């Protein structure tokens, strides 16, 4: 329901904003979404609308997960 | 053949390039200047012919509004940046690619290039024809045409 | 061994593939209802609704004399079968019949009402090959059966109950129903029969068939930035069987996640590449 | 014309004459295979 | 062939990400000898 | 907006043709220029979408087990009669399946007319033709006879309840075949509606433009505004102990409400009365949603709320 | 696995980023979806059981489906995968019958005509490949061509005949000279049968061409014109000034390239979306149909014709028979094909 | 995980060591039983069971135990994917 | 399921001379083969 | 399909050996080739068919028929011409002026050897038949042909031989007058063979009378029984309908009951509705149709197909298979509409996914997972030794049952199985042997 | 016989999701028959755009030729675009009869509506639609001629103007039709037409007059007691 349009802007990579919002939504399945309202949503289309107004360097909690074995 | 070339780099500070002239066939033009030095990085900074003027700087992206500036005045040939005058390390970069043609945007890094352009030159096959799909087959693979004259 | 014949009553339904007397072909849209259909005058309305821009395309224009000449015989039906309504065996009637029709037509016996009950459909007509109707003689004919010289008749709108502002062409035109039919065409399989060798799913609707990506498919997906869709659509969907279970208990379960090793396709190639002299030893 | 084109006659146009009618459409396999097999008397199935 | 992901796009930026966690544990690793 | 505007004269001249109530047309001369194709087309729309008739919905006859076979005194297929009792006008005025015998046998000619029913089936078009039979046996044929609208497929109310040997056929309930409609401006511009309705003998022309307005008028006056069960279950179906499943036994209950009713009088004149079972099996009684008394004394007592 | 196959048909009620899937293959794509929407939902117990229910299907598993089909993409492809559009993403919508519905505007990227053409149907299993296709692989953003910037949502057949026989003009009409303040007036004027459809007409329409506002000046052209250009966006460099032309199938695909450069690519989909809609609407109403009279044959043919026959005839009594054979077919028949030509056009 | 594959002549010592058993008879199963042959290419001893874990000859079909070998048959108790 | 046997088309068992249109030479020129193509038997062929 | 000329099998040109120059089309295929009839597919220009009035020399070339004509006045003695004979003669088309005695145009046009070139009205030996002489039999059936283009006319050809028949269908308004011909010469109608009028049409057969001028000690009368509804060789339904009616003398040699898609005798291939030329909102934008409501009301586009679907008995080697009227483990909802025997009645209405056959096969004994024995040991239920394989119809229309036969070995025959369908079947055929 | 009953009907026609003023509204009519979503539509859309009872100006004011002169001092546009605002000025004659009008005003000021003295009782709902901000001249005085009048009507002494004026309420309708259900049948029809009238009636009591004027016109059928 929401366009790539804002989300390419905000992060004009298009290739980090799928991993991203991917990471957005494994943490919004468990004890998140305290940003944005679901708005009768499912999690890759409500972490994609919080892309939009949230900040896009958030990489490093991804990149800690895979730091160490 | 192509599906190994992929954009990893993002600038390469290569400063050679490649000459780009229009197509012209007695006194008209088949295509415009604009529209085939669009979508392309800048090689060297542009002089207007005549007026003592820099209408592009050295190293710019060639906009719309770049494109129908240097459309409307007048000017030669203008050295721009290619894939093929790229040296860096091995892939391709983004500097020497330009802009990509899905999307307005500058081509992002990773994107696979090889591909689509086979793609795209697959794409018009099966409508042509001394030329046409047999002569851009042999022409691609770079065989033996017929006897000439060595220069 | 039992031999059991059951039989179906199939109807036209939406997505069935009808194609006209000529090469004009197309599958068949969504049905609207009659009073949706264009009101035609006199209470008529058509049943079909071709697209006119297949003409300048495709070089055919029989079908367009086909159907003129079919609204001109099912005009003189419909007009030879009202004189025979007012009184059956008139003498009026035969001399219509018999200037209609270029005799052997009329017949002593009482087999002319029989005749009027199939003409009323429409009179057939029969136009060579090669020596078929001329202009003249189709414009004659039109002139003839009472319908206007152009050919063209104006026609209403059922839907909305105005006039178009243009004369439009309707007629009788000959149709088939082919054999591409929808419900034998459709098919959707989630989890089948695999292979033997291979260790993949069968292919073909006989049984739980999987459609086939093919190697220019591949390229699509590399052409996109599309990494992850285009891994496990070759490894966990079709390849790999151990990893195969785990996605189908992730679904199931509510998570989705997925973990794909190796594919047995690379691995039967491996053993294969063994056989020989050649040495494949994996490392690392 | 008997019993067929009574009951429902069928307007013809053109000008073309009717004085030879193309054989029938299967005459072929049946012209082939009875070269073959002749089912004849015994001093016959000369071929 | 081998069913890893393509070196493309996602996959590029998937290698690029594992490549800097590999540096930050080497680096991560160096300081504790 | 309300008899403000000219409107047109009621009795609209109805012309009675030589069809026996078949083809009948309307005029109407002041009747709001300007509105001849709204309320003409509108009329038309509503006249061949939704009109209560009656038709075949189900043939069923001895000499035949499903919809491909064929009898040994018709002339045609069985499949081919289904093509021809589907297109037979009848009308009921009635609610509630029927039962229409056919029974007969002759020269051949099995007209429509010759059906044997109640008197609340006419059937029309008397000279229709079904089957046609070659001096051969009798065929015994019962109909049946419904009210729809529309179209209803073969599918959707012929295999819902069936048993073996009913041969299965799709109905249409439309009173009306075809409608006209034109419009012509009177002497003042007014248009004049003329519209000539075509129908068989289920309802007359004049009565379905009539149910036609009235179907419009009742739509279009939605626009404007105003101007406890766990008693059924057993006393053993807990498990509570074994001590009370004995006592329970021996007290002869068979429903939880003769044990809620009484707390502590039969409690404890009762043989073997377990002090500290009495109060666990009160606590799962009021766990399950129920307690002492709280309804009415032994109010199923009979067989009719089992379960 | 997870995929199927059936023939396509068009639809235009659909918008550009849903297509229609019949109920009875999204029913066996999405099983195990369904298994998981019933095991959370608590309407089911075990697995089994479960695997029971969709199996007599039951009238309230249909719920359940329309829940859990809300978001998820769907891949479709065309057999032929020549290029990288052939593979685009929708979102599935609930549908009977059994033909895939497609939008009219998508089926030029595919290069698959509705005649007896069918697409397969895949489904993404895991959750960042169905993340990945609604940003990467959706029809909403595959609008330019890849081998050259040309957008590839220009209308077909239907479309652009409905713009072109909106967008003509002719002085003769009735009605014409007066002004109109709102296309309101227009429309209720064309209610009433008082101005023609296209006719020389004054109406205010508001340009927004120093990127601020405007005092809707003035501007004279037919109720055909501007009633399409009001889906334009407002935007400097565009307006009714660009809706002067004829409206051309390159003219109207040369505007959708300007829209699509200038604004975003919202605009740009939205006024495809609302432009579809006004040509099929257009096209409907006018009589396009085809007919004998419609296509003419000069009179001047026959002489044209006659006179080239009797000039080759002196050609043929004069013979070397193969330059005389060469020159007489290159010169006269060439040259009179060309003159009935240019007489007919 | 595997990278940097490696191709190359294979010797005799490494065939030998990729080998388990070497075959003798060219019989592939019986006619009366469908079973392997004791040198057959389709063999058990060498190519692992035919069942899983379910030895031949109804001796160790109990399916509890995996490192066990028949004496009599002479085939160890495996899955079927170790035939592969 | 009946089965119906279709009629082959294939090249008459007679001589033939066909001469290549100079192509598969070093120049241009013709070679004028000549086959002797029987019904069952090997082929006979006298190319220039 | 019998009319077809193929180029490839034992001793022929492979497809990916057929090259270019023979998928063309030669200038000696007129009249002896149709250049019109030919798969549209990857094998081109290779399965082409013959003419209508070409013929087959005993050597094996293909013959046409050419009128010959003398000096001026036109002879009528048809001659067939052979291929490699016609090369040394003078052709000329037909639609000549024939008002006169001869030709007064004197520029007929005619084709001397291959290309055709105006020639004089001298030595003209040789004059077409007819028109319809290089058109096939498939062609030849398109109306007002010769204003469309040729490529568009091949694929209005195999549209054609591919329209299933309909139920109730009529013969077109404008035909090119072939197509009562194609229906008479091809095996799917009935034919009279004597002059003996007609006794009683009982429908599934007809009987005629010996004949108006019999011959002495012939045969008594001509008993001629109509094929029912019965799988073709395509899945698709063929049944004869009368049209005699008592009485009505009948000449020998005449159509009596159409065959499937044929009424009157003329051919037909479907039903035709009134077309309107026009896009309606853009719902046939693409080469697509739009059809009403009306066309399914009346049932006129219906058909009726069959499946026929088998099952086998064969034993096994850990004992033999049996039909068993139940499976272990079923619904015993899904076990109705099935017979003691095992197998569905006929006229029985079934669904996709319905036990048509019950059979089960002896499965040996497996192992079995703890939990599932817990279970099992639980529940008090007994694990069967049988495994269910019995027949399921595919997902589908899941149509009614129409017929069912079962073949018994040697050994036993009507012992326990199908004993009433054998009775049936004996009562059948002494009922019309005493009716014959 | 009872065959208008049986049918579906939408009990609650109230869903009223346009609330952005009092001039704007969208209705809905979801549970609805098949077919009938589409004629109420049309028939709404074609007598909403007929003989209503409304008001009109059809009046221009002094030393100015009709259609042929451009400003009389320091006019902010041209007569034609003074006559396009008036045009569209919102007014509800209570009274009958063409009444006059009259407006003046002075001082370099935007022009409103209000200032319009209404002697006929004839008050403006929405003053602030003419936009007139003339400086340093006399362009005041204007006469208006209001007149009652039903639908839209064609452009029929010196100084008088050939101005036709809308006479309905309603401006612009654009009906639709969404098929929307689950199990039982996809093909009830919905209605979720709306409404952009000036502000003289709200769009509800139009929809209402609308269905009140069909259920009167259409009184061609039997009493029926
Ligand atoms: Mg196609
Ligand atoms: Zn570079
Ligand atoms: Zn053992």
């Amino acid at each position: 329901r929401v366009t790539v349009e804002d989300c390419v802007e905000k992060v004009p990579n298009r290739f980090a904003l799928v991993l991203l919002s991917a990471h957005r939504a494994r943490g919004i399945s468990a004890g998140a979404a305290l940003m944005v309202d679901r708005d009768n949503d499912k999690n890759p289309v409500v972490a994609l609308r919080e892309i939009a107004d949230d900040v896009i360097d958030h990489e490093g909690l991804k990149e800690h997960l895979i730091s160490t074995l | 053949v192509a599906q190994d070339c992929i954009i990893v780099e993002e600038d390469c500070g290569t400063t050679k390039g490649i000459t780009l002239r229009a197509v012209v066939e007695g006194g008209d033009v088949l295509v415009s200047l604009g529209s085939r030095v669009l979508g392309r990085f800048t090689a060297e900074d542009v002089k207007d012919p005549g007026t003592g003027e820099l209408v592009v700087p050295a190293d710019t992206y060639i906009d719309e509004n770049i494109a129908d500036a240097i459309e409307a005045a007048v000017v030669q040939s203008v050295k721009v940046r290619s894939v093929l005058t790229c040296e860096a390390k091995i892939g391709v970069c983004g500097a020497c690619y330009g802009r990509d043609l899905a999307r307005g945007t500058p081509v992002n890094i990773g994107e696979a290039v090889g591909v689509i352009a086979a793609q795209s030159i697959g794409e018009p096959g099966t409508q042509l024809t001394t030329g046409g799909l047999p002569r851009v087959a042999e022409l691609f693979e770079a065989r033996r045409p017929k006897d000439c004259a060595v220069i | 061994m039992v031999k059991v014949f059951v039989a179906v009553k199939r109807k036209l339904q939406p997505g069935d593939k009808m194609a006209g007397r000529h090469g004009n072909k197309g599958v068949i849209s969504r049905i609207l209802p009659i009073e949706d259909m264009p009101f035609l005058a006199d209470g008529t309305h058509v049943d079909v609704v071709l697209n006119p821009l297949g003409v300048p395309s495709r070089m055919n224009v029989g079908q367009i004399f086909e159907t003129h000449l079919g609204w001109a015989c099912a005009n003189l039906g419909k007009q030879i079968t009202n004189l025979l309504e007012d009184w059956q065996q008139g003498g009026q009637k035969q001399a219509l019949v018999e200037r209609l029709t270029e005799e052997e037509l009329p017949d002593t016996e009482e087999g002319l009402v029989e005749l009027a009950r199939n003409l009323g459909k429409g009179v057939p007509i029969a136009t060579p090959v090669f020596d078929g109707a001329r202009m003249d003689d189709i414009e004659g004919h039109l002139e003839m059966a009472g319908v206007n010289k152009s050919g063209q008749s104006i026609l209403f709108d059922g839907l909305t109950g105005e006039q178009f502002k243009r004369p439009v062409t309707v007629g009788y035109i000959y149709m088939l129903k082919l054999h591409h039919l929808v419900d034998d065409k459709i098919h959707a399989r989630s989890i089948g029969p695999y292979s033997l060798v291979t260790q993949q799913p069968l292919g073909g609707k006989a049984q739980f068939g999987g459609q086939r990506f093919g190697e220019m498919e591949v390229w699509a997906l590399e052409a996109y930035g599309a990494a992850y869709t285009l891994q496990e659509m070759l490894t966990v969907k079709s390849d790999d069987v151990a990893g195969r279970t785990k996605v189908y208990e992730s679904i199931v379960r509510g998570d989705d996640t997925f973990e794909a090793g190796i594919p047995e396709s690379f691995n039967v190639l491996v053993k294969e590449m063994r056989s020989l002299g050649l040495n494949v030893e994996l490392e690392n | 014309q008997s019993f067929t084109g009574k009951k429902r006659i069928r307007k013809s146009f053109g000008r073309i004459p009717e004085a030879v009618q193309m054989p029938n459409l299967i005459e072929v396999q049946r012209s082939s295979y009875e070269q073959f097999l002749q089912r004849e008397t015994r001093p016959g199935l000369r071929r | 062939i081998v069913g890893r992901l393509i070196p493309a796009g996602t996959g590029s930026y998937l290698r690029s990400l594992q490549r800097v966690a590999a540096k930050r544990d080497e680096q991560l690793a160096q300081q504790r000898e | 907006r309300n008899w403000n505007e000219l409107i047109r004269p009621e009795k609209p001249q109805i012309e009675t043709g030589a069809d026996a109530t078949r083809k009948a047309r309307i005029v109407a001369e002041p009747l709001e220029r300007g509105f001849g194709v709204t309320l003409g087309n509108a009329l038309r729309r509503v006249l061949l979408s939704s009109l209560q008739g009656a038709a075949v919905t189900a043939i069923q006859i001895d000499g035949v087990v499903h919809e491909f076979s064929s009898l040994e005194g018709v002339r045609e297929d069985v499949v081919d009669i289904v093509l021809n009792i589907k297109q037979l006008a009848v009308r009921m005025h009635a609610e509630g399946p029927k039962r229409m015998t056919l029974r007969a046998t002759g020269p051949g000619p099995v007209t429509a007319g010759q059906i044997e029913t109640p008197a609340d089936i006419e059937i029309l078009n008397p000279d229709h033709v079904l089957c046609t039979l070659d001096d051969g046996a009798s065929v015994r044929m019962e109909f049946t006879v419904n009210n729809g609208k529309g179209y209803v497929p073969a599918d959707r109310n012929r295999p819902e309840d069936a048993p073996i040997g009913l041969i299965a056929v799709d109905a249409l309930y439309s009173p009306v075949k075809r409608v006209a409609y034109r419009v012509e401006p009177t002497r003042l511009d007014y248009d004049k509606l003329i519209l000539e309705v075509e129908t068989n003998g289920a309802v007359t022309p004049v009565d379905a433009v009539a149910y036609a307005a009235r179907i419009l008028q009742d739509q279009l006056q939605i626009f404007i505004t105003f101007e406890n069960p766990a008693l059924l279950k057993k006393v053993d179906e807990l498990e509570l102990s074994v001590r009370s499943a004995n006592c329970l036994k021996n007290d002869n209950i068979v429903y939880i409400g003769d044990l809620i009713q009484k707390t502590e009088a039969e409690m404890l004149r009762t043989p073997n009365f377990g002090r500290k079972s009495l109060n666990e099996i009160k606590e799962v009684l009021a766990g399950m949603g129920l307690h002492l008394g709280m309804d009415v004394p032994n109010w199923p007592p009979e067989n009719i709320e089992d379960l | 696995d997870y995929s199927g196959r059936s023939v396509i048909v068009v639809g235009p009620e659909l918008k550009l980023h849903e297509c229609g899937l019949p109920k009875k293959m999204a029913l066996e794509l999405f099983k195990p979806f369904i298994y998981a929407r019933l095991d959370a939902k608590g309407l089911s117990g075990t697995v089994k059981q479960s695997k029971r229910m969709v199996e007599r299907e039951q009238p309230q598993v249909w719920d359940i489906l329309e829940e859990v089909i809300r978001e998820h993409p769907v891949l479709l492809n065309r057999a032929p995968t020549l290029h990288r559009l052939g593979i685009q993403a929708f979102e599935p919508k609930l549908i009977e019958g059994k033909a895939i519905q497609l939008h009219p505007l998508v089926c030029a990227a595919f290069n698959a005509d509705f005649d007896g053409d069918q697409m397969a149907v895949h489904v993404p299993l895991s959750l960042e490949a169905q993340l990945e296709a609604r940003v990467l692989m959706m029809s909403t953003n595959n609008i330019l061509s890849p081998a050259n910037g040309r957008p590839i949502i220009v209308p077909s057949q239907d479309i652009v005949l409905g713009l072109y026989y909106l967008s003509v003009a002719r002085d003769g009409e009735p009605g014409e000279g007066k002004i109109f303040a709102d296309l309101g007036e227009i429309e209720a004027a064309m209610d009433a049968g008082v101005v023609s459809l296209h006719a020389k007409i004054k109406a205010r329409h508001t340009e927004m061409t120093p990127e601020g506002v405007l005092l809707r000046k003035v501007i004279d052209t037919t109720p055909g014109r501007m009633k399409i250009a009001a889906l334009l966006p407002h935007h400097p460099q565009i307006g009714h000034r660009l809706i002067e032309k004829a409206l051309t199938k390159k003219e109207i695909g040369n505007l959708i390239d300007i829209v699509y450069r200038h604004c975003g690519q919202k605009a740009t989909v939205i006024f495809a979306d609302k432009v579809m809609g006004l040509g099929f609407k257009e096209a409907a109403k006018a009589g396009i149909s085809f007919g004998k009279d419609d296509i003419i044959i000069p009179v001047r043919k026959t002489a044209i014709v006659e006179e080239t026959r009797k000039l080759a005839e002196e050609y043929e009594q004069q013979y070397i028979t193969k330059g005389e054979k060469y020159n007489k077919v290159v010169d006269a028949w060439a040259k009179a094909t060309d003159r009935v030509a240019d007489e007919m056009m | 995980t595997f990278d940097q594959i490696r191709i190359s002549l294979a010797s005799p010592e490494k065939i030998r060591s990729w080998s388990f058993g070497e075959i003798k008879k060219p019989e592939t199963i019986n006619y009366r039983t469908f079973k392997p042959e004791r040198d057959g290419l389709f063999c058990a001893r060498i190519f692992g069971p035919t069942k899983d874990y379910e030895c031949l000859c109804g001796k160790y079909k109990r399916m509890k135990y995996k490192g066990i070998i028949c004496e009599k048959c002479g085939v160890e108790v495996t899955l079927a994917r170790v035939r592969r | 399921t009946e089965r119906v046997i279709v009629s082959q088309m294939h090249r008459s068992p007679g001589v033939f001379f066909d001469h290549d249109k100079g192509k598969t030479h070093a120049s241009g020129k013709l070679l004028f083969a000549a086959r002797v193509i029987p019904y069952r038997g090997s082929w006979l062929d006298f190319e220039f | 399909h019998k009319r077809r000329l193929s180029a490839l099998g034992p001793g022929g040109l492979t497809r990916e050996r057929a090259g270019f120059e023979v998928r063309d089309v030669h200038p000696t295929h007129y009249g002896r080739i149709c250049p019109i009839e030919t798969p549209e597919g990857p094998n081109i220009g290779l399965i082409n068919s013959l003419a209508t009035h070409a013929r087959v020399n005993k050597y094996g070339f293909i013959e046409s028929p050419y009128r010959r004509v003398k000096d001026g006045k036109p002879q009528d003695e048809v001659v067939y011409m052979s291929a490699m004979e016609e090369s040394k003669h003078v052709i000329a088309q037909s639609n000549i002026k024939v008002a006169e005695g001869e030709i007064v145009e004197d520029l007929v046009p005619g084709r001397i050897n291959g290309e055709p070139t105006l020639l004089q009205k001298e030595t003209v030996d040789l004059m077409d038949v007819s028109p319809r002489q290089v058109v096939s039999v498939a062609a030849a059936l398109i109306p007002f042909l010769e204003n469309d283009d040729a490529n568009r006319a091949l694929m209005g050809s195999n549209m054609q031989r591919q329209a299933v028949p309909l139920v109730q269908s009529d013969a077109p308004l404008v035909g090119t007058g072939m197509e009562a011909v194609v229906a008479r010469d091809s095996g799917a109608v009935v034919i009279a063979k004597r002059t003996g009028v007609v006794e009683q049409i009982d429908g599934t057969r007809i009987v005629i009378r010996a004949t108006e001028e019999t011959d002495p000690a012939r045969s008594g009368v001509d008993i001629y029984r109509m094929s029912k509804f019965q799988r073709s060789n395509q899945s698709t339904c063929i049944n004869q309908r009368p049209l005699v009616k008592v009485g009505d003398r009948i000449v020998a040699g005449d159509i009596i009951a159409d065959g499937p898609s044929t009424e009157l005798g003329e051919l037909a291939l479907g039903r035709n509705a009134l077309v309107a030329f026009m896009p309606w909102n853009g719902y046939n934008f693409e080469d697509s149709i739009l059809i009403s409501e009306r066309i399914v009301r009346d049932d006129v586009f219906t058909s009726i197909h069959i499946e026929e679907f088998e099952v086998m008995a064969r034993d096994t080697k850990l004992g033999p298979e049996e039909i068993t009227r139940d499976i272990p483990n079923v619904g015993e909802e899904a076990l109705r509409n099935l017979d003691e025997a095992g197998i569905v009645a006929i006229g029985a209405e079934v669904q996709p996914g319905d036990i048509l056959v019950g059979k089960v096969t002896p499965k040996g004994e497996s192992p079995m997972t703890p939990e599932e024995k817990l279970l099992r040991a639980i529940f008090g239920e007994k694990a069967s030794d049988v495994r269910d394989t019995s027949l399921r119809l595919p997902p589908g229309v899941a149509g009614t049952i129409v017929d069912v036969r079962v073949f018994n070995r040697h050994g036993v025959d009507k012992d326990e199985r199908a004993l009433a369908i054998e009775r049936a079947e004996i009562d059948r055929l002494g009922k019309d042997r005493d009716d014959e």
